[PDB]
Order: structure tokens, then C-alpha cells, then sequence
């Protein structure tokens, strides 16, 4: 607090959501409809998150257009997860899809519809019927080529009848902790420069991811990390974050999303001769293949100069062979990014793609009830008390090492809704809400005073762009030993420019340099704690994949028959979850690695699956 | 330092605590309708009076402008005397003033009818000119 | 070099006696994106850090960067750059709303007035939340089309001269077009108490057809037609139809 | 009596003049279009006229001077007939245009023709007919006026 003075207000809330995209609106209405006092603390106007530009759909094994299992998609899911993910968390996800969708149709959400009016379903990326056997499923249930959009303003609308209480464009400092415990948030308030200390019992982070931390991705300006750097700074180890989704098909110049409903309409991959290449890299599945594959065969179509265009750099998304009623009827909103950014009629023409940074499987771990652990050897898993988190911010893991298309919406809601289901359990009128320790807050706002004073000679502006090339660069779709270290060397030396960091706007009232200061210093922890793991990871599984270790290493060889081999302990296989422990003042980043957890949560409703070799 | 002081909710639009008081105001669209048919009615009015002239059709513009222009200065009234740009003394003095405005101008009219040439006269001998 | 340049309104509260000005940059069109959104990106990165606006997504879906450009209320991030280097183009806030700062507007009532109408289903018979589907058509379901899309970004709203005068009185065409949304909503039971809401003199009634929130829509949408419509229903000229029956198997 | 969402929106008002807060400009600074222009046009006709059935009931009413004397006076000042049919053409324009725009209106009221299309060809058709039915309506009697000047019987 040291050069300038700061006006601090003091709220006192049950529980405290950070962040209003799906997942935390939709923990805002259950907490809010069961009578709790709700704060919901956000740093853009919640429609703005997203969500928001969500395209594809959500899934849930409805049989709209089809028959079809929760259990069928219980086994996709695992199976895109590369044996990474967790078993209870990913069942719980997909025994609640069907309820939780149909939650949000009954909450008002405007599906496209069947001729039964039914809610319909496209196909997507990854998705069969029949364990793997039978066909690509069709679970994908959208609202055209806007899914993300209605789901996030019906959840925005639906919040306004459960007396949430809605902090809007507060942008959130550290959690508050106090010997172990979470209680509550600080946050600055961009509207008045002034600083707010938020008391709760509970507080859930749901923050969003840190695609901003490359130079080209589909994401928000504002995924900046905040929320799993709120985590590191409270001395939490993070979880997988080198597991980073390439979506296939991002636009080429300018990195917006053009749907895998594109693909699932129909569409394919074309490359400069004309072949649809997706039947050599995946005969059955072909251009619906797994993220983390369609993006690769991309990759290597380029490097070998099938790539196309001017500097053969990327390749062609085709629908123009579909029919207009139905690029109209299914696809609108890309039609026209299609026409703005890239000028193409897609009636016509084919749209310039590549694959591009999307989603973040990686981020604050938790056991399957949304709550927050730390991991020793020793102890094994121990809750955070008070501390909540889900969304992409999070990690359940319901994706491990891919995720898996139209299951992140899927995500956002059924855990946002388990937060609130766990916590109206759990939490009993009994306990009151925790008084803040002296000085609660005191280093955060010291951290903001120095950053929005900052003097050196880096611009926060040109720091950010080095830490985005330099990542796009090292630990990109292919990556490799070597590669890899250099790239944790410049990385750390950004880390240490950091404290030669020149901000210039020194008001407090909508300062964005500020913010965007304290992004960068969040998307740094991020991108530190990303690439340190990455490094390490001498294996490939999932979207992460190495050049010198090409071969997915399991406690197993899961190629050969498994009874007569010999179990390889925990220190030489890699199915097993990577931890970041990072000191946010010196950038010293430490491992750990942690056990996934493959045993279902009921037996007798469902078997765990067992590893095999990943093929589409 | 954080010797602070305990803070309110910002100001939020409670919609449902909005509904437990309030009964809808009675409806206007009732009065909507009228004023847009009346204009409609109009119509005809005025390619009828560029033909048939004199005194019994200077009554029918005389009531029909005026009951027509009563409804469009209250309207014009209500978008540029506001309260907030004026003070509510002098809102109120000219939503009072849009009452004077049709009074004087059907008194005026009425006058002009009955003691000079009246309204379709009146045209006429500007366009002999 | 094609050097073109902007008049960006500035405003800086914290300032004492501070006034509105305008501002002139200067932005190589060949070390810049194509659209507004990356020249005001450009100059807040290596000009001017103090400048300020919203932004988020960058496809044109999340609303946040509303404002005016060449006159007309548009999304910075889809709205080209007009090459002619000759000319300057003007970047104002969204029309008569109270500014924080720069490019940035209070919001506020806009947001209240979208909680006032209530903008979530409601159906008279209480259903079981998980349970099941309800029922309805292709065709009606298409009549949400024009109207669920809406992002919420105010230029419509920003540019009616109506709303200009009585914000505080006459809900405007961004709110009133999802009014209508929830209106339309075949499974949607409080048709009525909707039009109840907004029966008065202003609220929906101080729409003086001016059609600029029509013309002005970057997602091309019509929210004129739904006052119309709104209008219509208003007067008992229309009503509402009645949900389409559910099928007895469904 | 308003409704809730109108007492809170006045509260915001004062809110926002007490936090001193400028207004983003408006008129001055948004683009000149064919549709508010249009509403400008109706709304100045439709009051241009209002406002002369005041200045004129109450003016010719009040003064000593009756309508014939301010004919004659006119006449007496020898205008050339041009300028007196350009006078006239300016009487008729507002009349036309407010009656056939205000259809046009009723029309957007009854959310007919609100596409963009729509609203600019029946911009044109109401302005358009307007300037024709005036000059019509003016250049007709000064030609069959001429007529009977010169017209052999
Ligand atoms: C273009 C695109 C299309 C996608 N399409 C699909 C799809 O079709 N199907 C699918 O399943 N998934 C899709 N995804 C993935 C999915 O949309 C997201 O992972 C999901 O919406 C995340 O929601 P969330 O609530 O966790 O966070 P977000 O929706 O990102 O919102 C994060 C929230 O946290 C707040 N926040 C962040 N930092 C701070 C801070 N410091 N202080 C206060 N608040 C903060 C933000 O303001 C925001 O409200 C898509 C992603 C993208 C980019
Ligand atoms: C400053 C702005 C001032 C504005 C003027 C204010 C006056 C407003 C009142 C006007 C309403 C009455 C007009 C008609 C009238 O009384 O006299 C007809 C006369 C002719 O007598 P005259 O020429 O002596 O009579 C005929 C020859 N014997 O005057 C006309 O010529 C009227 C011309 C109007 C144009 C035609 C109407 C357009 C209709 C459109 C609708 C179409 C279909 C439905
Ligand atoms: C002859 C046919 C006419 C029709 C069909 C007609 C129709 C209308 C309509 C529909 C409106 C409402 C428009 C709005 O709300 O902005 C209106 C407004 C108005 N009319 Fe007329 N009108 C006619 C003639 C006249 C005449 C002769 C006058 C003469 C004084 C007049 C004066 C006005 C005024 C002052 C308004 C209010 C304008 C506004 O609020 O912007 N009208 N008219
Ligand atoms: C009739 O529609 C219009 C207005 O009222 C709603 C205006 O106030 C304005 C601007 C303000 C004045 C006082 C003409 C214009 C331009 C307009 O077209
Ligand atoms: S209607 Fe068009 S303009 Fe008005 S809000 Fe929705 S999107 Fe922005
Ligand atoms: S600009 Fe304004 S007054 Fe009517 S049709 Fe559009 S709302
Ligand atoms: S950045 Fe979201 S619409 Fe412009």
C-alpha cells in the first residue's frame, strides 16, 4: 500500500463465486434458489464471457435422433481422455448429461429442434455408439452454430430470478486465506478504484482458461489465467497444464473458431492434392476423428508440403459440397465469421484453416465434488477447506490429456450445479461466516500499487508478445526435448524481466494497462508452470505430444496382451497427473505427480475401463 | 491498509422483488389505437378537401387537426421537456402548456371559421396568387 | 507508408475540471489488423497505454466493444477499417450514455431494464426440472430466429433518439426485442403478464418508428419488427397463438 | 405512477448527475441516414404545421387585420409568379409528405415493411410522391391559368 492510498470495503457473503460464464452462473442459481447469500464477483458483464462464443454444442446421450447410452458416452469420453482422466469425475459428468441439458432447455435455452420436437443432435468429433464399436454417435445437441450463446443468456437471464448479488467488473486479486482455509476474495473495482474484501465460507473459483498465453488462439482476450494464478499465489499446486487443446480448424490469419459441427454437418479436410487425408490417419473416423489427432495430421500435412495456399502454411475446411438450406439451417454464425475474416461464401468456397490454441484440460485440481486438494505422497489427497472450483479453470479431471468436443459446456454446468448440490449438503447454518485475519488482503493491493506505479523499461505490452511467441514457438502441437528446454529458458528469463515491467496509466478508475499488467503477471505463472511440465513429460498422450517419446507409457504395455508382463512402478510410467508448484516471487517451479483415480464411483451402475491403444 | 469499512450491494434492479407491489398500470394502446386510426381516417380527409371547400368542411379539419395535433404535441411535449433536463415545475408547466396549445388552437381555428374566410378559402387565395 | 488516422473521444474522470476531448492517432495500416478493433489495440500497446475500451471476444459474438464508428453504432472487432487514408474516422462512445472513461460506458440501466422484463422461462404449472423435454415445433422454435441472437451490445438501444430522451422511461429496442423473445416463446405460459409490464405510455409505447436501431444492428437483426409486433399485441390487434399440442407418445 | 424499472431508472439518473459524469455526444456526431432523417422530416412538418394553425387562428384572430387585407397585401408587393409557385410548392410539400409518410408509419406500427430494404424504398416512394403530388398540385392551375390566358375561346 506503500506510495498511494486505497479505499477498502469490506462484504460479508455465505459463498462467492469468481466468475460468471457457465460454469459459474450455473453454481450462482443453485446456491441462489437454496436461500444462500451470493455474491458473484466477475471482471466483464457475465454475458461478455466465453461461453458466450461457444459454437458446437453439448453433450448428452438424449437420443433425439437415435438410440443411445449415457454409459456409451461415459466410455468416449474416457477413451479421448487418453487414460489421464479421472474415472469418478468423468462418470459423474456423463450419468448427469441428460438431466443437466435438459435443465437448461426447461430453463428457456432454444434448442433446434426435431421433427418429433425433440432437442436436436449433430455429430462431433470423437463420439461413437456401442463402447467403440458401432458407429459416430450423434449426442451433440446444439442451437445451431450458437449453442455457448443461448446456454450462457438463458443461464445469465435464469440468474436474475435467484437474488444472486452481481459484482460486475471487479477483477479478482488473490483468494483470502487464513491457515489452510479459503475465506474469500479480493478484488479490485474498475468502476471506482476501489478495493474489495469479500468474506465467505465458501468460495468457488470459476475463472475460465489461459489460451491468451500463445500468440494465435480462438480464445477471449480476457482468458488470461487469473484464476490458477489465484491458486498458485494461495500456495496451491496446479494440474496437467501441459495438456493444451489444439482445436483442428481455427481460421488461418486471425485465429477464430470455425466449429467441429462443420465437420459433423459433413465437412472435411482437404489438403494442396486435393485429398481428404483424414482417410489415412483415421479409416474409420476420418475427419470426426479426437482433437489432439486431426489437429497432428494437420501439422505433419503442412511439414510435408501438402499445406496450402500462397505459403502452403495451412489447409482447406470444405462444406461448400453441402447444401445451403442446410449450411443455413445448421451453420449461420461461421457462414458469416467465414465471409468477414477470411471473405469466403461457403455455399461456394472452402475456408483456410489450422490447428490453434482452444481449450485448457489443465488447471486447479479437484476430487469429483468440485473441491480443491493439495497432494503429498504421503497424506494422498487433502481438500482445501472452503475452496470450490470448476470450469475450464478447473481440473476434475474429466478430460485428462483431451478433451473431448462438446463436453466443456457439458462440464461448466454439471459441476458448476455439483458446487452448489455439495456445498447445500454440506454446509449447515451452524457455522458462521469466518472473520478476516489483520492484514487479510495487504499484499495484494501492495502487488497492484507496485504494478500500477511500475517504472522500468519493458512495456507490459511487448513482455506479453515474447511470452506468446516464445510459447507458440517451444510447446506447440509437436514438441521435443530440446526444444522444450530452450523454450524454459527464455521463459524463465521473462519471468525475470517481469520485474523491469513500465506501466504508464497510473489511474485507478477503468485502468486497463493496470489489469492487463496484472494478466500478464497471471498468464505468467500459467505459461511458466505450462511449459516446465511440458518439458518433462518424456512421453506422448492426448494433445501432448513428443517428438524423441512418441509412445504413450502406462503402467502397462497396453499394445500386448496384458496378463504375464510385470506392473512398472509410479517413477517410470507417465499415467499420472503432473502438479506445478510454483513461487510466485522467485518463479522457482517444483513437481510432483499425482495418481489418477480409474475406479468409477458405483460398480454396479458402471465398469471402469481399462487402458488400450487410442485409435480412431 | 485494510482498516476498512463494511460496504453495501451495488444498486441491482430486483425484478422479483419488483413484482410484489405493483399492479400493472392501467393500459394505454386503448388510447394507441384510437390516435392511429383517427390518422388513417385522415386520409381520405385531405384529398377530399382540396376538392369540396366551404364552411361545413372547415368544421370537419378544424376538429380533426386539432384532436390530431392535441396527441401529436403531447408526444413532442413528453421526448423534449423532461424532468431530468428541465426540473419537475417546469415539466409538469409544459405538459400543462401542450393543454393550452389545443385550446388556443381550436379557439383560434373556431374564430377564423366563423368571423373571416375560414380554412379551404383561406388556401384558395394564396394559390389564385 | 498508408498512415491513417482516428478521432477518438477521450475522457479522463479522475482529472479535476476535466472535459470530453477529442484525440488524433496516427496508425500504419500496414503494421495493423484489418478491422477498428486491432488500431485501437495497436495504440493502446505502443502509442498511448492510457487509452481505454472494452473488448473480449474477437469474432464479433461477445458485445463488449460497442461504440461508434464513422457515425454509425458497430462492434470494433468486426468493423473494417475504411483504407481511404485521406479521411479520418471518428470513434465516439455509444450515443448519450454516461462515460467512466474514454470509450467506455455506464451500462447499468441498460442491464436493469433487461432484469425488468423478466427474461427466463415461466411456466404456470410447475415441471420437475430434469425430468423431461418440453415439447415444441420446428416451426415455432423458428420464430425465436431474428431473436435469440442478440447480444446484448447496446448499438441498437445507443442509436434510437426515443431512448436518447427517456432511458429512464422507454425500455428501448435491445430489451424490448427480448420482450418480445420471451413473448413468442410457445413454451413460455405468462405471454400476457409480459404485455402487462410494459402496457403504459413509455415503456414500449414511445417507440416512434425512427428505424435506426434496425438499420444500425451489427448482427443484422430487427428489433423494430418486434416492436411492431409488441405494438400489435399491445392493442388486441394480434395475440399470441397457442402452444402447438404436445404428441400423447412424446 | 411509474413502474418499478422507471423509478430505478430515474434513480440512476440522479445517480449519474451526481457522480458528474458527461454524456456521450449524439445528434452532433451519428451519422446522417435516411431513416432519422426521415422522422426528423415528419416531426418538423408535422409541427411546422401545428405551429402555423396557431400563429395564424390566433394571429388573424387577435390583430385587426383580416386574411383578404394580407392576401392583397402580398399581391400589391408584384412578386414574380415562379417565386409565388415556389411559396405554394413549399405549403404543399408538408402536407403531402407528413399524410404520406404518417401511412408509411402505421404501417412500421403494425410491423409491416420494417426491413431495411422495405424502410429505404418506401423512404424514397413517400418522398418521392410528396415532391410530385406538390408540383402537381401548383403547376397545374398556373398552366391551366396560362391556358385561359391565351386559350383561343
Ligand atoms: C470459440 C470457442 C468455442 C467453444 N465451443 C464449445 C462448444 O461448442 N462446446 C463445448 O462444450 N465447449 C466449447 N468451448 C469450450 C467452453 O466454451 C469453455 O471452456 C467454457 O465455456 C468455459 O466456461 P467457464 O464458466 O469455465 O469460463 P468462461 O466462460 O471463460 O468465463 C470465465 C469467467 O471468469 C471471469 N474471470 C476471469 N478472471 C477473472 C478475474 N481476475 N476476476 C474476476 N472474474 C474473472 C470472467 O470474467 C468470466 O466471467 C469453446 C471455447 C471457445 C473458445
Ligand atoms: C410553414 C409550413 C406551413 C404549412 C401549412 C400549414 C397548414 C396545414 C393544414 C393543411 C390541411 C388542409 C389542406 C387542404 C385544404 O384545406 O385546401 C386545399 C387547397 C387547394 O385549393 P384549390 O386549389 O383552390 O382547390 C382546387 C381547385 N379548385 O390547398 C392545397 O392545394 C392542398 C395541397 C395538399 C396536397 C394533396 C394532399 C396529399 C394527399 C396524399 C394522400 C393520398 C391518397 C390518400
Ligand atoms: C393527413 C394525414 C395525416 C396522417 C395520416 C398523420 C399521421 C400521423 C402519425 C401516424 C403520427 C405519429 C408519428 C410519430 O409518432 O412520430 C403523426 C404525428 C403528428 N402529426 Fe400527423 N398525420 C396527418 C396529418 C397531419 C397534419 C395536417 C398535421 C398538422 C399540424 C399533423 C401534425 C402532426 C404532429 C405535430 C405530429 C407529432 C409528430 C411527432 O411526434 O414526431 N399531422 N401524424
Ligand atoms: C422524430 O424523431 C426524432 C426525434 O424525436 C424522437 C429527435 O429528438 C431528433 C433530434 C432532436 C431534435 C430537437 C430535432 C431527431 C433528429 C429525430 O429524428
Ligand atoms: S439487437 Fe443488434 S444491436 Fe440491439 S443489441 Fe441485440 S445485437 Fe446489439
Ligand atoms: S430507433 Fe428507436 S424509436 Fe423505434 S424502431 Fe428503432 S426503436
Ligand atoms: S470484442 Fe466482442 S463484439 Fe467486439
Amino acid at each position: 500500500s506503500n506510495i498511494a492510498q486505497y479505499k477498502v470495503i469490506d462484504h460479508a457473503y455465505d459463498v462467492v463465486i469468481i466468475g460468471a460464464g457457465g460454469a459459474g452462473l450455473r453454481a450462482a442459481m443453485g446456491l441462489g434458489e437454496a436461500g444462500f447469500k451470493t455474491a458473484v464477483v466477475t471482471k466483464m458483464f457475465p454475458t461478455r464471457s466465453h461461453t458466450t462464443a461457444a459454437q458446437g454444442g453439448i453433450n448428452a446421450a438424449l437420443g433425439s435422433m437415435n438410440p443411445d447410452d449415457w454409459k456409451w458416452h461415459f466410455y468416449d469420453t474416457v477413451k479421448g481422455s487418453d487414460w489421464l482422466g479421472d474415472q469418478n469425475a468423468m462418470h459423474y459428468l456423463t450419468r448427469n448429461a441428460v438431466e443437466a441439458v435438459t435443465e437448461l432447455e426447461n430453463f428457456g435455452m432454444p434448442f433446434s429442434r426435431t421433427p418429433e420436437g425433440k432437442i436436436y443432435q449433430r455429430s462431433f468429433g470423437g463420439q461413437s455408439n456401442n463402447y467403440g464399436k458401432g458407429g459416430v454417435a450423434k449426442r451433440t445437441c446444439c442451437v445451431a452454430d450458437r449453442t455457448g450463446h443461448s446456454m450462457l443468456h438463458t443461464l445469465y437471464g435464469n440468474s436474475l430470478r435467484c437474488h444472486c448479488t452481481f459484482f460486475i467488473e471487479y477483477f479478482a486479486l488473490d483468494l483470502l486465506m487464513d491457515k489452510g482455509r479459503c475465506v474469500g476474495v479480493i478484488a479490485l473495482c474498475l468502476e471506482d478504484g476501489t478495493i474489495h474484501r469479500f468474506r465467505s465460507k465458501r468460495t468457488i473459483v470459476a475463472t475460465g482458461g489461459y489460451g491468451r498465453a500463445y500468440f494465435s488462439c480462438t480464445t477471449a482476450h480476457m482468458n488470461t489465467g487469473d484464476g490458477t494464478a489465484l491458486a498458485t499465489r494461495a500456495g496451491i499446486a496446479l494440474e496437467d497444464l501441459e495438456f493444451i487443446q489444439f482445436h483442428p480448424t481455427g481460421i488461418y490469419g486471425v485465429g477464430c473458431l470455425i466449429t467441429e459441427g462443420s465437420r459433423g454437418e459433413g465437412g472435411f479436410l482437404v489438403n494442396s492434392e486435393g485429398e481428404r487425408f483424414m482417410e489415412r490417419y483415421a479409416p474409420k473416423a476420418k475427419d470426426l476423428a479426437s482433437r489432439d489427432v486431426v489437429s497432428r495430421a494437420e501439422t505433419i500435412e503442412i511439414m510435408e508440403g501438402r499445406g496450402v495456399g500462397p505459403e502452403k502454411d495451412h489447409i482447406y475446411l470444405q462444406l461448400h459440397h453441402l447444401p445451403a438450406e442446410q449450411l443455413h439451417q445448421r451453420l449461420p454464425g461461421i457462414s458469416e465469421t467465414a465471409k468477414i475474416f477470411a471473405g469466403v461464401d461457403v455455399t461456394k468456397e472452402p475456408i483456410p484453416v489450422i490447428p490453434t490454441v482452444h481449450y485448457n484440460m489443465g488447471g486447479i485440481p479437484t476430487n469429483y465434488k468440485a473441491q480443491v486438494i493439495k497432494y503429498t505422497k504421503e497424506g494422498g489427497d487433502k481438500i482445501v477447506p472452503g475452496l470450490y472450483a470448476c470450469g475450464e479453470c478447473a481440473c476434475h479431471s474429466v478430460h485428462g490429456a483431451n478433451r473431448l468436443g462438446a463436453n466443456s459446456l457439458l462440464d461448466a454446468v454439471v459441476f458448476g450445479r455439483a458446487c452448489s448440490i455439495n456445498i447445500k449438503e454440506e454446509l449447515k447454518p451452524d457455522e458462521k461466516i469466518p472473520e478476516l485475519p489483520e492484514g487479510a488482503g495487504e499484499e495484494s493491493i501492495a502487488n497492484l500499487d507496485a504494478v500500477r506505479y511500475a517504472n522500468g523499461d519493458v512495456p507490459t505490452a511487448e513482455l506479453r508478445l515474447t511470452m506468446q511467441k516464445t510459447m507458440q514457438k517451444h510447446a506447440g502441437v509437436f514438441r521435443r526435448g530440446d526444444i522444450l528446454a530452450e523454450g524454459v529458458k527464455k521463459m524463465m528469463d521473462l519471468f525475470k524481466e517481469l520485474k523491469r515491467l513500465k506501466t504508464t496509466d497510473r489511474s485507478l478508475i477503468w485502468n486497463s494497462d493496470l489489469t492487463e499488467s496484472l494478466e500478464l503477471q497471471n498468464l505468467m505463472l500459467n505459461a511458466t508452470q505450462t511449459i516446465v511440465a511440458a518439458e518433462n513429460r518424456k512421453e506422448s498422450r492426448g494433445a501432448h505430444a513428443r517428438d524423441d517419446f512418441p509412445k504413450r507409457e502406462d503402467e502397462y504395455d497396453y499394445s500386448k496382451p496384458i496378463e504375464g508382463q510385470t506392473k512398472r512402478p509410479f517413477e517410470k510410467h507417465w499415467r499420472k497427473h503432473t502438479l506445478t508448484k510454483q513461487d510466485p516471487r522467485t518463479g522457482h517451479i517444483t513437481l510432483d505427480y499425482r495418481p489418477v483415480i480409474d475406479k468409477t464411483l458405483d460398480p454396479a451402475e458402471v465398469d471402469w475401463i481399462p487402458p488400450i491403444i487410442r485409435s480412431y | 491498509t485494510s482498516a476498512a469499512v463494511t460496504g453495501a450491494a451495488p444498486p441491482q434492479f430486483d425484478p422479483i422483488a419488483a413484482e410484489k407491489g405493483f399492479k400493472p398500470l392501467h393500459s394505454h394502446g386503448t388510447l394507441f389505437k384510437i390516435e392511429r386510426y383517427f390518422a388513417a381516417a385522415m386520409v381520405p380527409l385531405i384529398p377530399a378537401a382540396y376538392f369540396i371547400h366551404g364552411r361545413e368542411m372547415d368544421l370537419c379539419l378544424a376538429l380533426a387537426l386539432t384532436l390530431h395535433v392535441h396527441w401529436g404535441v403531447w408526444g413532442v411535449v413528453n421526448d423534449y421537456g423532461r424532468p431530468f433536463v428541465l426540473g419537475d415545475t417546469l415539466a409538469a408547466a409544459v405538459r400543462v402548456g401542450a393543454y393550452i396549445f389545443t385550446a388556443c388552437l381550436l379557439a383560434g381555428l373556431l374564430y377564423f371559421n366563423e368571423h373571416d374566410v375560414g380554412l379551404t378559402r383561406a388556401f384558395e387565395m394564396v394559390w389564385e396568387l | 507508408k498508408r498512415i491513417k488516422t482516428f478521432e477518438i473521444y477521450r475522457f479522463n474522470p479522475e482529472e479535476p475540471g476535466a472535459k470530453p476531448k477529442l484525440q488524433k492517432f496516427d496508425v500504419d495500416l500496414d503494421k495493423c489488423g484489418t478491422m477498428v478493433l486491432d488500431a485501437l489495440i495497436k495504440i493502446k500497446n505502443e502509442v498511448d497505454p492510457t487509452l481505454t475500451f472494452r473488448r473480449s471476444c474477437r469474432e464479433g459474438i461477445c458485445g463488449s466493444c460497442a461504440m461508434n464508428i464513422a457515425g454509425e453504432n458497430t462492434l470494433a472487432c468486426i468493423c473494417n477499417i475504411d483504407q481511404n487514408t485521406s479521411k479520418t474516422t471518428k470513434i465516439y462512445p455509444l450515443p448519450h450514455m454516461f462515460v467512466i472513461k474514454d470509450l467506455v460506458p455506464d451500462m447499468n440501466l441498460f442491464y436493469a431494464q433487461y432484469a425488468s422484463i423478466q427474461p427466463w422461462l415461466q411456466k404456470k404449472t410447475k415441471i420437475n426440472l430434469g425430468e423431461k423435454q418440453q415439447y415444441q415445433s420446428i416451426k415455432e422454435q423458428e420464430k425465436l430466429d431474428g431473436l435469440y441472437e442478440c447480444i446484448l451490445c447496446a448499438c441498437c438501444s445507443a442509436s434510437c433518439p426515443s431512448y436518447w430522451w427517456n432511458a429512464d422511461k422507454y425500455l428501448g429496442p435491445a430489451v424490448l426485442m427480448q420482450a418480445y423473445r420471451w413473448i413468442i416463446d410457445s413454451r413460455d405460459d405468462s405471454a400476457a403478464e409480459r404485455l402487462a409490464r410494459m402496457q403504459d405510455g413509455f415503456s414500449a409505447f414511445k417507440c416512434h418508428t425512427i428505424m435506426n436501431c434496425t438499420k444500425t444492428c451489427p448482427k443484422h437483426l430487427n428489433p423494430a419488427r418486434a416492436i411492431g409486433e409488441i405494438k400489435m399485441l399491445l392493442t388486441k390487434m394480434k395475440t399470441k397463438p397457442a402452444p402447438l399440442p404436445t404428441p400423447a407418445n412424446f | 405512477e411509474k413502474t418499478p424499472i422507471q423509478v430505478w431508472g430515474w434513480d440512476y439518473l440522479m445517480r449519474q448527475r451526481a457522480l458528474k459524469r458527461p454524456i456521450a455526444p449524439h445528434l452532433t456526431i451519428y451519422k446522417p441516414q435516411m431513416t432519422w432523417m426521415v422522422s426528423g422530416l415528419h416531426r418538423v412538418t408535422g409541427c411546422a404545421m401545428a405551429g402555423t394553425l396557431l400563429i395564424g387562428g390566433v394571429g388573424f384572430s387577435v390583430l385587426p387585420l383580416d386574411f383578404t387585407t394580407f392576401v392583397e397585401f402580398i399581391r400589391g408587393l408584384g412578386i414574380p409568379w415562379v417565386i409565388l409557385d415556389t411559396f405554394k410548392f413549399i405549403i404543399a410539400f408538408p402536407i403531402a409528405f407528413h399524410t404520406l409518410n404518417g401511412i408509411r408509419f402505421i404501417g412500421f406500427d403494425m410491423a409491416k415493411g420494417t426491413d431495411i430494404p422495405s424502410i429505404y424504398r418506401g423512404a424514397y416512394l413517400v418522398l418521392g410522391l410528396a415532391a410530385l403530388i406538390s408540383l402537381a398540385v401548383v403547376v397545374y392551375p398556373r398552366w391551366e391559368r396560362h391556358k385561359k390566358a391565351t386559350l383561343p375561346t
